[PDB]
RNA sequence: GUUGCC
C-alpha cells in the first residue's frame, strides 16, 4: 500500500544494506593465543 | 590399606589380632573358622573385619621412591 | 580327589584365559600389524619415480620397528609411566632400509629413520611383555593393569571395536509402499566403494547403480554376461512348474523392444548411457568400455574372458528378489547377528597409515625433481638429506588421529568421528569393561527400534545383561567372557580342496538340475553345485578335527533354499564348544585329569579334536547341549560351562539367576561408577580426578567370574550389617539410615585426587616465565593469601589450604607480541602476576608437587592436591543388585536395635522394595552371607548355579541363630522386643560417586554473557539456571500474572530503552538518530533479549515500528 | 579505576559470594557488578612460502619450536631493509635462523645447516657476515665450547655410566 | 632446607635458578619436592 | 564450539 515514505515495490530488493552494531557480534577471545578468533559474520560481511 | 584398628558394628579393637591371624596359619595348619575362635572374636561382626580384610600395604611400600 | 567330568569341566576355563586373556582383540590384532602387516604395504607403493632424469629409483627393501640391524640390543626407550605424566607419546621408531642411484653407482642404506609409533602396552613391542613383577616393580606399573590402550601425550585412550553392516555379501529388503530391493555392497581393496541395488518398480525387475547415469533393465545386463538364449535366463531364476514364470516372465519382452537379441549387441546399450568419468585420455572404443562396466560391477568376482561366473551370480541374486515377491515371508533382517561383521583395533588403523604413507613418498618426490630441475646439481646430489623435512608428517598425523577421533580418509573419503574415547580410572572394573565394549554406525534408524532390541542369537556371543540406557539403550553392547573374533585364512587352497572332495565346476553344469541339486556359497558365489551333502560336510568337519584346514570355518547348511554355504572371511564372532559324537560325548575325564597335572594346556585339546569354535551361522545346524544328563543320541555339542553368557563387568553380581532380569542392568551401569582402589601404584600416578577409598573389603559371596580377573585382590566397598526394617520414617522408598559410630570408626572414608597443571611458556622475543614470590608486610612476609608459597614459589607439600591462598606463583612478561628490538635497554621489571588460586566449598591439601621437562625443553609444573570427607547425609550408596539411596538422616548409636549379643546394625533398609523390585537375590545373598563369616569360610555364589540353600541353612542353625536368617531384637529407643521379627545381617555395599559438596550450586547475582546478558550456563561458570518452556506453561496455567513477569524481566535480564514515538524505532541516550529531533522520547523498560531482536531483525530489512499508549484515562 | 566518593584506587575483586563483584578496601561501594565474560597480497604470500621453510629445516634439525616462531620476526624485519633480493632464498633463512640459535644459546653449530643443501660452509658464513653488520645486531652472545660437550655423548654410544663421563 | 630429590636415585639436591632442570648422579630427568619441615595442624576424628 | 555420562 501507499501512504508511507517506504510503501513503493522497488525497496523489497538490496541496493544498501546495514550493518548491525558490534554488540551481536562480540569479538570473543578464546586465550589461546593473543589473536582474537573472530566470529562467523564479520568474514561474511567483509568479504562482500 | 592395613587392618582397621575397632569393629565395625560393636566398637572394639582389632589391631594385635590379626599378626597373630596369620601366624596360626604358616605353623599350626588349621581351618580359619576354628582360628579365630581360638584368638577370642566370640561375636558375629567382629569374625567379617578380619576375614573380608584385603591387606593391600603389603604390594604399595615395594614402590618406594627410596630405593 | 576322585575326579570324574560331571563337575570339573569347570577347571578348563581358567585354562583357556590364563594363555589367552582378557584384552584378545586388542593386542592380536596390533601384534598382527607390526610384524607381518608392514611388508605387504611397503611391497605395494614401492619404486617411487621422476619422469624428468629418468635414471633415479627409490625402492624398499623392508620395514622394521623397534631394533636396529647395526647394534642388535634389544631397545633403548622411555618407560611408559615415566612418560604417562611429561605429556609425551610412547614411541619406538620405524626403521626402513633403502637402495638408490646416488650418482657414479647405485649404493644401498640401512636403518632409515622415518617416524615413532606408539606402541600399545602389553605388546609384544613394548618393555612391560613377560615381565615377571621384579622388572615392572622398578618401572612402577601394576602387574594386575589389563593393558590395551594408547597413552598419546599425556592422557591415556584406546580404540573401539566397531562393527558395520557385513561387507562383500548380499541381504533382501522388504518395503510396501516403495517396491523391493536387494543390497549388496562390496569393497575391493583399493579405492573402490561400490554398492548395488535392483529395484522392482511396477512389477518388473530392473537395476541401478551409482556410476551409470541412469537405469538398465535386467534382461540386457545377463545377454551382454554371455547368456543370452532368453530360455536360460528364464531357466536359472525360475526353475519349473511354479508361479516364477507368472511373475518374471513380463521382464523378457523388453529385451524385444529395444531389439538386441545377441551377445554382441547387449553391450554397447550400456555404455551408450554410462556415465563417463573422464580418465582424460578417453580414446572409448565404444565396446571396451562396456566390456570394464561389466568389470568395475560387483566386486566380489572378476573375470578373464568367459564373464560366466560373474553372470550366475547376478542370477542368484535376481532369484531371492522374484522369491520375496511371492511371499513376505523370505525376508532378512539387516540386523541379525550372521549379517554383522566385529572388525578389530590394528587392521582399522591400517586404513589411516595408507593415506598418510602415499601422502608421505609423494610430497618426498615433489621435494626431489624441484631439487633435479638444475643444470649444474646433476652429479654428485644425495636426496636422502631432505627426508628428515618430511619425516614427522607420519607422526604428527598418527597423534591427533589418536588424540582428537577423526579420521580423514582419502580413498574412501570417509568420516568416523568419535572412534576413540578416555578411559575411566574411576573404579577397577570400569577400567577393563570399556576395554570389550562394541560401538555401532548409528546409520540414522532412529524409529526403529529392530537393532534396539536383543536377538535370541546371542546366547553366548556376546553379553547380554550389560548395556547402558538412556541415549543409547540397545547400540552399546559387551563381549561374553568366552569370546574369540575370528581373522581372514585364506581362500584358493579350500576351493582346490573341495574339488577333491568331490564336488565338479559351474562350467560343465547346465541349470537345468541346480535348482534339482544344491549348491556351495564361498564368500556367496556359487562354485560347486554338490548333492547330497551331508555326506561331504561331515567329510569336511572331520577334516577340521583332525586340523588339516583351520578352524575358523563354518557350514551353514539351511533348507528353506537349496543352498550351503561356506565362510572364510575373517572378523565374525564364534565360540568354542565340546564335540559330542554320539550318545556319549566325548569328554573322556582320563584326559582331563592330566590338564591339571599341567602339561597340556587348552591349546592342545582342539589339536586332538575334543573342542572346536562355533559361529553364530553353525549354531544352526548345530543342536547343543545343556548338560551331561541331558544327552540324546541325537544331539551334539555340549555346553563348555553355562554361566559363560555374562560379560567380565557383569560378572559381579551373586546369583544373577533369581532376580528380575532388569534389575541387572541398572547395575552394569553403576559398577563401573564404584569408588575402591585402582592399581598397585595408584599414590604414584598423576590424574586429572582419581577418587581413592581409606578401607576397603572384598566382598563375602564371590563368583567364578571375579576370580578370573582379580577383582577380590583389590575391591571396591565394604560389607556392612543390614537389618531390614523401617525406621523413624526416614526411609519410605530406597533410602537408608545408617549410625553416627561406624563411619566415625571408618566406614567408607573416601579420599579425592585433583590434578592441576601449567607450562612456563618461552616467548619470541627470549623472555621466561618466573616463579618469584613472598611480599612482605611489617617485619613478616606471610600475608594471609601466603602461608603457603614456599621459599621456591612452589608452594610447600604437607599443609593445607583455603578458598584464595595462591599455591603456584606464575608471573608472565608484558611485551608478549612486541618485535624483538636488538638492544638491552629496559627488561628489569615487567612481570604482571597471574597465580593460580584454589575456589573450592572445603579446605583440602596438595599431596605432592613435582616439576620436570616436557618433549620440546619447556618447563612443566604439576602439583596434586587431596581431600578427604566423611559420609554424611546426601550421598548415593548401592546395593549390587541395583538398588540406589540417598542417605537420609545420621543418628546416634543407642537408638538402632540391638540382639542378644549386643551387636549394632550397621545400615538399615525399609522393606518396601522387595516386592515391587523382586530383588530376591539380596534375600538369598544374605542367607549365605550370614553362615559364611560363622562357619569362616567364604561362599561360591555364581551364576546358574552355586552355593545351594538347603544345606546353607544347617550351619545357621547349628550355632543357636534361625534357620531362615530371621533373628528376633530388642528397640533401642524403648527397651522391649519388637512383635515382629526381623530379616538381619551383612550385606556388600559399595559406596557410590556423584557425592553432594561438588553438585551443591548457588548464584546470586553473578557474571552475564557478553551476548545476551543472561546468566551463564555451566558450575564452572558460576551456574544460573534455564527457567524452560514447558515451565512458562507450568505458571500460566495457574492465572498467575505478576511473578511470571519479574523471573522473565526482572530477576533475570532487566534493560533500560529510550524509545521515541513517532516512526517508533529505537534511539540510543539522548536522541532518535533517524529524525534528528530528540524531542518525543517515552522511557521504558525491556528485557535484553527483546532489544537484541528488535536489531538483528532490523539488519534484514524489515523494520520493527514500535507504536505507544498511555496506560491511564482507559 | 578510582570510586566514586573517596577516590580510593584499589579495587578487590571478591570471590566467595559467586558474585565477582568490583568494590574498594575503603569505604565499600561497588564500582560495576554482574561481570561480562566472553564466552598486500603478494606480500603475504611472499612470507607464508617463506613461513614453511623455517618449517622445514626446524623438523630436519630437531629444532624446538619456540625457535622457529622467533626467527621469524628477524626474517620479517630483514624483508623490510631489501636483504633478501636477488641473494638466495634457501641460503638467507639458513643465517636467518642461525641467529636466533645464538640467542637462545643451543648445542646447533653453524655446519650442520651447510650440510643437507650440500653446499660449501664459506658460502653461509658469508651471507651471515654480510647480513649482521646490515641490521646492526650489537649484543650477541659468545659460542662457549661447554655447550657440545654433553650434547655429544648422546649419539657417541658410550657406556651406561655416562655422567661420570662428561 | 632439602631441596628436591630425583624420582630413583633419591639424591637431594638444590638446583640453583634458571639454570637446568635435570638431577646429577643420574641421566633422569624428574624431580620432587621434598616435604617442609613446618609444623602442620590436624583434627583426630 | 563438539563429545561423554547421570
Ligand atoms: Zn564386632
Ligand atoms: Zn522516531
Ligand atoms: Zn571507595
Ligand atoms: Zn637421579
Amino acid at each position: 500500500d501507499a501512504t508511507v515514505p517506504s510503501g513503493r515495490p522497488e525497496t523489497y530488493i538490496w541496493r544498501y544494506l546495514p550493518a548491525p552494531p558490534v554488540c551481536i557480534r562480540p569479538s570473543v577471545m578464546m586465550q589461546d593465543s593473543p589473536a582474537s578468533n573472530e566470529d562467523d559474520l564479520t568474514v561474511k560481511l567483509t568479504e562482500i | 590399606m592395613i587392618v582397621p584398628v575397632r569393629c565395625f558394628s560393636c566398637g572394639k579393637v582389632v589391631g594385635d589380632k590379626w599378626e597373630s591371624y596369620l601366624n596360626l596359619l604358616q605353623e599350626d595348619e588349621l581351618d580359619e573358622g576354628t582360628a579365630l575362635s581360638r584368638l577370642g572374636l566370640k561375636r558375629y561382626c567382629c569374625r567379617r573385619m578380619i576375614l573380608t580384610h584385603v591387606d593391600l600395604i603389603e604390594k604399595f611400600l615395594r614402590y618406594n621412591p627410596l630405593e | 580327589d576322585e575326579i570324574n567330568t560331571a563337575q570339573d569341566k569347570w577347571h578348563l576355563l581358567p585354562a583357556f584365559l590364563k594363555v589367552k586373556g582378557l584384552v584378545k582383540q586388542h593386542l592380536d590384532s596390533f601384534n598382527y600389524f607390526v610384524d607381518t602387516d608392514l611388508k605387504k604395504i611397503i611391497k605395494a607403493n614401492q619404486l617411487i619415480l621422476s619422469d624428468v632424469d629418468p635414471e633415479f629409483y627409490l625402492k624398499y627393501v623392508d620395514i622394521r620397528v623397534g631394533k636396529k640391524s647395526s647394534s642388535s640390543t634389544k631397545d633403548y626407550l622411555t618407560p611408559p609411566h615415566e612418560c604417562r605424566l611429561r605429556d609425551m607419546t610412547y614411541s619406538a621408531p620405524i626403521y626402513v632400509d633403502i637402495e638408490y642411484t646416488r650418482g657414479r653407482n647405485i649404493i644401498m642404506h640401512k636403518d632409515v629413520e622415518i617416524g615413532r609409533m606408539p606402541i600399545m602396552l602389553r605388546s609384544n613391542k613394548c618393555i612391560l611383555y613377560d615381565a615377571d613383577e621384579s622388572k615392572m616393580a622398578k618401572l612402577n606399573e601394576c602387574p594386575l593393569d589389563p593393558g590395551g590402550y594408547f597413552i598419546v601425550n599425556g592422557t591415556e585412550k584406546v580404540i573401539l571395536v566397531q562393527e558395520q553392516l557385513s561387507k562383500n555379501r548380499i541381504i533382501v529388503e522388504a518395503d510396501e509402499k516403495k517396491g523391493i530391493v536387494q543390497a549388496s555392497v562390496t569393497s575391493s581393496t583399493h579405492e573402490r566403494k561400490s554398492k548395488t541395488y535392483v529395484i522392482t518398480k511396477n512389477g518388473k525387475i530392473y537395476l541401478k547403480h551409482n556410476s551409470i547415469a541412469e537405469e538398465i533393465p535386467i534382461a540386457i545386463v545377463l545377454k551382454a554376461c554371455g547368456i543370452l538364449s532368453d530360455l536360460e535366463i528364464m531357466q536359472l531364476v525360475c526353475g519349473n512348474d511354479s508361479s516364477y514364470q507368472d511373475i518374471f516372465a513380463v521382464n523378457l519382452e523388453e529385451s524385444s523392444k529395444l531389439d538386441i537379441y545377441t551377445q554382441q549387441q547387449a553391450l554397447e546399450y550400456i555404455g551408450a548411457k554410462v556415465k563417463t568419468m573422464r580418465r582424460q585420455k578417453l580414446t572409448i572404443l565404444q565396446e571396451g568400455i562396456e566390456a570394464i562396466a561389466t568389470t568395475v560391477i560387483a566386486h566380489l568376482t572378476v573375470e578373464a574372458l568367459d564373464f560366466r561366473e560373474k553372470a550366475l551370480y547376478i542370477a542368484m541374486m535376481t532369484r531371492r528378489v522374484v522369491m520375496a515377491m511371492y511371499n513376505p515371508k523370505m525376508i532378512d533382517d539387516r540386523d541379525y547377528v550372521g549379517n554383522k561383521r566385529l572388525e578389530l583395533a590394528g587392521q582399522l588403523i591400517s586404513l589411516l597409515f595408507e593415506d598418510l604413507f602415499k601422502k608421505f613418498n609423494n610430497d618426498f618426490k615433489l621435494s626431489i625433481d624441484k631439487v633435479l630441475k638444475k643444470p649444474n646439481r646433476a652429479m654428485e646430489y644425495d636426496a636422502l638429506l631432505s627426508i628428515n623435512v618430511h619425516s614427522n608428517n607420519i607422526t604428527s598425523g598418527l597423534n591427533r588421529a589418536i588424540s582428537t577421533g577423526n579420521w580423514s580418509l582419502k580413498r574412501f573419503k570417509m568420516e568416523r568421528a568419535g572412534v576413540t574415547h578416555v578411559l575411566s580410572r574411576l573404579s577397577y572394573i570400569s577400567a577393563l569393561g570399556m576395554m570389550t565394549r562394541i560401538s555401532s554406525q548409528f546409520e540414522k534408524s532412529r524409529k526403529v527400534s529392530g537393532p534396539r532390541a536383543l536377538q535370541p542369537s546371542q546366547f553366548g556371543m556376546l553379553c547380554t545383561a550389560d548395556t547402558p540406557e538412556g541415549e543409547a539403550c540397545g547400540l552399546v553392547k559387551n563381549l561374553a567372557l568366552m569370546t574369540h573374533i575370528t581373522t581372514d585364512d585364506e581362500e584358493e587352497p579350500i576351493k582346490k580342496l573341495c574339488y577333491v572332495l568331490g564336488v565338479e565346476d559351474i562350467t560343465l553344469i547346465d541349470s537345468a538340475s541346480l535348482h534339482l541339486n544344491y549348491g556351495v556359497y564361498l564368500n556367496g558365489t556359487l562354485i560347486g553345485s554338490i548333492r547330497f551333502p551331508t555326506k561331504f560336510v561331515t567329510q569336511f568337519r572331520h577334516l577340521r578335527r583332525t586340523g588339516k584346514v583351520s578352524e575358523f570355518i563354518s557350514i551353514y547348511s539351511n533348507s528353506h533354499q537349496m543352498a550351503v554355504h561356506i565362510a572364510t572371511d575373517g572378523g565374525r564372532i564364534c565360540r568354542p564348544l565340546i564335540i559330542v559324537s554320539d550318545g556319549q560325548s566325548r569328554v573322556k575325564d582320563i584326559h582331563l585329569r592330566k590338564l591339571l597335572d599341567g602339561e597340556l594346556d587348552f591349546d592342545d585339546f582342539l589339536k586332538l579334536g575334543l573342542v572346536e569354535y562355533l559361529d553364530v551361522n553353525e549354531e544352526n545346524d548345530s543342536y547343543i547341549a545343556l548338560y551331561e544328563k541331558d544327552i540324546v543320541p541325537s544331539m551334539t555339542h555340549l555346553e563348555i560351562e553355562p554361566f559363560t553368557i555374562l560379560g567380565a563387568v557383569a560378572g559381579l553380581i551373586p546369583y544373577p539367576h533369581h532376580n528380575q532380569s532388569p534389575r541387572n542392568t541398572y547395575q552394569c551401569a553403576m559398577g563401573k561408577q564404584a569408588i575402591g582402589a585402582i592399581a598397585y601404584n595408584q599414590f604414584k600416578r598423576i590424574d586429572t580426578l582419581l577418587y581413592l577409598m581409606t578401607y576397603p573389603q572384598q566382598p563375602m559371596v564371590k563368583t567364578k567370574t571375579i576370580e578370573l580377573i582379580d577383582y577380590d585382590k583389590l575391591p571396591a566397598g565394604q560389607n556392612a550389617t543390614v537389618a531390614v526394617m523401617s525406621y523413624s520414617g526416614y526411609d519410605i522408598e530406597d533410602a537408608l539410615v545408617l549410625n553416627k559410630s561406624s563411619i566415625d570408626r571408618g566406614f567408607g572414608r573416601c579420599e579425592t585426587r585433583r590434578k592441576t597443571t601449567t607450562v612456563l611458556k618461552r616467548y619470541a622475543n627470549h623472555t621466561q616465565d618466573i616463579i618469584g614470590g613472598m611480599r612482605v608486610d611489617e617485619n613478616g612476609d606471610p600475608i594471609w593469601q601466603h602461608q603457603s608459597l614456599g621459599p621456591d614459589g612452589l608452594g610447600e607439600v604437607g599443609m593445607k589450604v583455603q578458598s584464595g591462598q595462591i599455591y603456584i606463583n606464575k608471573s608472565v612478561p608484558t611485551n608478549s607480541a612486541d618485535a624483538p628490538n636488538p638492544n638491552n635497554v629496559n627488561v628489569q621489571t615487567q612481570y604482571r602476576e597471574a597465580p593460580v588460586i584454589y575456589r573450592g566449598p572445603e579446605p583440602s591439601h596438595i599431596d605432592q608437587v613435582m616439576m620436570s621437562v616436557s618433549d620440546n625443553d619447556q618447563a612443566l609444573i604439576k602439583v596434586l592436591l587431596r581431600q578427604n570427607r566423611r559420609p554424611e547425609l546426601g550421598d548415593k550408596f548401592s546395593s549390587r543388585h541395583g538398588q540406589k539411596g540417598v542417605c537420609g538422616i545420621i543418628v546416634k548409636q543407642e537408638d538402632m536395635p540391638f540382639n542378644d549379643q549386643g551387636i549394632v546394625p550397621d545400615i538399615i533398609m525399609n522393606p518396601h522394595g522387595f516386592p515391587s523390585r523382586m530383588t530376591v537375590g539380596k534375600m538369598i545373598e544374605l542367607i549365605s552371607g550370614k553362615a559364611g563369616v560363622l562357619n569362616g569360610t567364604l561362599e561360591y555364589g555364581t551364576c546358574f548355579g552355586g552355593s545351594k540353600l538347603e544345606d546353607m541353612s544347617k550351619i545357621l542353625v547349628d550355632q543357636g541363630f534361625n534357620y531362615s536368617g530371621k533373628d528376633m531384637l530388642y528397640s533401642g529407643i524403648t527397651g522391649e522386643c519388637l512383635q515382629a521379627y526381623i530379616f538381619f545381617g551383612p550385606i556388600y555395599y559399595q559406596k557410590l560417586k556423584h557425592m553432594v559438596l561438588d553438585k551443591m550450586h548457588a548464584r546470586a547475582r553473578g557474571p552475564r554473557a557478553v551476548l545476551t546478558r543472561q546468566p551463564t550456563e555451566g558450575r564452572s561458570r558460576d551456574g544460573g539456571l534455564r527457567l524452560g518452556e514447558m515451565e512458562r506453561d507450568c505458571v500460566i496455567a495457574y492465572g498467575a500474572s505478576q511473578l511470571l513477569l519479574e523471573r522473565l524481566m526482572i530477576s533475570s535480564d532487566a534493560f533500560e530503552v529510550d524509545v521515541c514515538d513517532k516512526c517508533g524505532l529505537m534511539g540510543y541516550s539522548g536522541w532518535c538518530t533517524t529524525c534528528k529531533s530528540a524531542e518525543n522520547i517515552i522511557k521504558m523498560t525491556i528485557p535484553y533479549a527483546a532489544k537484541l531482536l528488535f536489531q538483528e531483525l532490523l539488519s534484514m530489512n524489515i523494520a520493527p515500528r514500535l507504536r505507544l499508549e498511555d496506560i491511564f484515562q482507559q | 579505576p578510582v570510586c566514586k566518593n573517596c577516590h580510593g584506587t584499589e579495587f578487590e575483586r571478591d570471590l566467595s559470594n559467586a558474585n565477582n563483584d568490583l568494590v574498594c578496601k575503603a569505604c565499600g561501594v561497588v564500582s560495576e557488578d554482574n561481570p561480562i565474560v566472553s564466552e598486500l597480497e603478494s606480500r603475504e604470500a611472499t612470507l607464508n612460502n617463506a613461513r614453511r621453510k623455517l618449517r622445514a629445516v626446524s623438523y630436519a634439525l630437531h629444532i624446538p619450536e619456540y625457535i622457529t616462531d622467533a626467527a621469524f620476526q628477524w626474517y620479517k624485519l630483514a624483508l623490510a631493509n631489501n636483504f633478501v633480493q636477488g641473494r638466495r632464498s634457501q641460503n638467507v633463512i639458513a643465517s636467518c635462523l642461525y641467529v636466533a640459535c645464538r640467542k637462545e644459546k643451543t648445542h646447533h653449530m653453524l655446519i650442520d645447516f651447510s650440510s643437507r643443501l650440500q653446499v660449501s660452509v664459506y658460502s653461509i658464513g658469508a651471507t651471515f657476515l654480510k647480513m649482521v653488520k646490515k641490521l646492526h645486531i650489537t649484543e650477541l652472545p659468545l659460542a662457549d665450547p661447554s655447550l657440545f660437550i654433553q650434547h655429544f655423548a648422546e649419539k657417541l654410544d658410550l657406556a651406561d655410566k655416562k655422567i661420570k663421563v662428561v | 632446607t632439602l631441596k628436591y630429590i630425583c624420582a630413583e636415585c633419591s639424591s637431594k639436591l638444590s638446583l640453583s635458578r634458571t639454570d637446568a632442570v635435570r638431577c646429577k648422579d643420574c641421566g633422569h630427568r624428574i624431580l620432587l619436592k621434598a616435604r617442609t619441615k613446618r609444623l602442620v595442624q590436624f583434627e583426630a576424628r
